[PDB]
């Protein structure tokens, strides 16, 4: 079972859209909170989103932890890349806070900036990628049956295939005029994987308060 | 499908067959020693791979559309697809029976073989890819189209990217058409599954680079040709 509604919803419940506050590069112990806030919201929305995706919570606890840990970066990059379509020349975070080429170091990112903008943002922009498409792609990213340590392999493979069908169907009816639309959407995934590979650590995990291992932060977020 | 697409696919399958394996001469010219049984399996693997990359360039050079690109973009695409396209070549020589790869000399190479050669670090993931591909029952046409699709991918430092993308579109259209015709139980799903391979190839390709750098830790030298084409020195 894969309801296209359930998917559009999950991406909506997290649909961020508030100001357009450029980040302040100063130790005014305030930016530290604007960044910290953007982080907390971004990561909460990550797990909040995953739980709203059809049958995700029906997976073994250990498996939903592994899936998020693995897809973490790709999922986030996809998220902030899509809502960065409005920004003229910058990346838009959850706080509504935005980053730029110069104000990129803090908030991780930095050397994925140029590439994120040129291969994702601009591409999504000139393609008019909508939240439903994004929702499907991110869900596809999430249900990676090849992630290691996963138990419900076949279960995940099937859930992913269903999302392919949903997105395949959604595009044929929304753009009967653009046959390549489906493929054009899926071809954003390799670019996304490449950019993610350039990361080396889970994005924004250190702007988080106190210490707590990744698997634990996730384990409790998936229960809260 | 369409009378023109079948032509394109006929052509691709042909080129694929034309450059599948290397020359009898080039192969024999390899196994001719000096050092122990370890540095040997390593020399075979690396030397044969050189031929493999050469074959890939031969195939790419003849793909409709390639000649319409700027020399600089051609070099860029070829450099970038080498490590990726070779995973296909590898998967096509995978034997399910022995969980191994049948090299040119029919000598099947396994985890142990690569391990002995000093490349046990990535062999698992490599074999895993071979199984994944196998389970999808990918045929010659699909492999050929997919290879073309991989070759005409958006890559960094591309001059006429848009020109590459338009070329890729033609092959993507061919693939879809081919898949709709022969594949019915969710053609569109198989189509997406095949494209998902491209994204996995970014990972395998990245692993190949990681392993090359790791050869420096050990005291293994990567043949110049390979080290160069893959810029394994940066
Ligand atoms: C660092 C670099 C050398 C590593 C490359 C390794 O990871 C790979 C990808 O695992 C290499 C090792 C040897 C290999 O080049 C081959 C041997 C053959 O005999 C044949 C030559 C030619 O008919 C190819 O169409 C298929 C095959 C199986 C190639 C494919 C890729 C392989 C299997």
């Amino acid at each position: 079972d894969m309801p296209l509604e359930r998917i559009i919803e999950a991406e909506k419940r997290v649909e961020c859209n508030d100001p357009l506050v450029a980040l302040v590069v100063n130790e005014n112990n305030t930016t530290v909170n604007n960044i910290c806030q953007a982080t907390h919201k971004q990561l909460f929305q990550l797990v909040q989103w995953a739980k709203l995706v059809p049958h995700f919570t029906s997976l073994p606890l250990t498996d939903q932890v592994q899936l998020l840990r693995a897809g973490w970066n790709e999922l986030l990059i996809a998220a902030f890349s899509h809502r960065s379509m409005q920004a003229q020349d910058a990346i838009v975070l959850a706080t509504g806070l935005t980053v730029n080429k110069s104000t990129a170091h803090a908030v991780g990112v930095g050397n994925i900036y140029d590439r994120v903008l040129s291969e994702l943002v601009n591409k999504m922009k000139e393609m008019k990628m909508d939240k439903t498409e994004l929702g499907c792609l991110r869900a596809i990213i999430l249900y990676n049956p090849d992630v290691r340590g996963i138990k419900s392999v076949q279960e995940v493979e099937m859930l992913r295939e269903k999302i392919y069908g949903v997105l395949e169907e959604y595009t044929r009816t929304t753009h009967p005029n653009e046959p390549g639309r489906f493929a054009k959407l899926l071809l954003r995934l390799p670019a996304l994987r490449s950019i993610g590979l350039k990361c080396l650590e889970h994005l924004f995990f250190f702007k988080l308060i106190g210490d707590v291992p990744i698997d634990t932060f996730l384990m409790e977020m998936l229960e809260g | 499908i369409s009378p023109e697409q079948e032509e394109l696919i006929h052509r691709l399958v042909y080129f694929q067959n034309e450059y599948e394996h290397p020359s009898e001469e080039d192969v024999k010219r390899i196994i001719n020693d000096g050092e122990d049984q370890c540095d040997v399996r390593f020399r075979h693997i690396t030397e044969i791979t050189i031929l493999t990359v050469q074959l890939i360039v031969e195939f790419a050079k003849r793909l409709p559309g390639f000649d319409k690109l700027l020399r600089e973009d051609q070099i860029a695409l070829l450099k970038a697809c080498s490590s990726e396209v070779m995973m296909f070549r590898m998967a096509r020589r995978y034997d399910v029976q022995t969980d191994s790869i049948l090299f040119v000399n029919n000598q099947p190479y396994s985890r142990d073989s690569y391990n002995l050669a000093g490349m046990g670090e990535t062999i698992e993931d490599l074999l895993h890819f071979c199984r994944t591909m196998y389970s999808m029952r990918v045929d010659n046409a699909e492999y050929a189209l997919l290879t073309a699709i991989v070759i005409f991918s958006e890559r960094p430092a591309l001059i006429e990217g848009w020109k590459v993308e338009k070329i890729q579109e033609i092959y993507l259209e061919a693939l879809r058409a081919y898949v709709d015709n022969r594949r019915k139980p969710k053609p569109g799903t198989i189509f997406a599954k095949l494209l998902s391979v491209l994204t996995e190839l970014r990972t395998l390709g990245n692993q190949n680079s990681e392993m090359c750098f790791s050869l420096k830790l050990k005291n293994k030298k990567l043949p110049p040709f390979l080290a160069e084409i893959w810029d394994v020195d940066l």
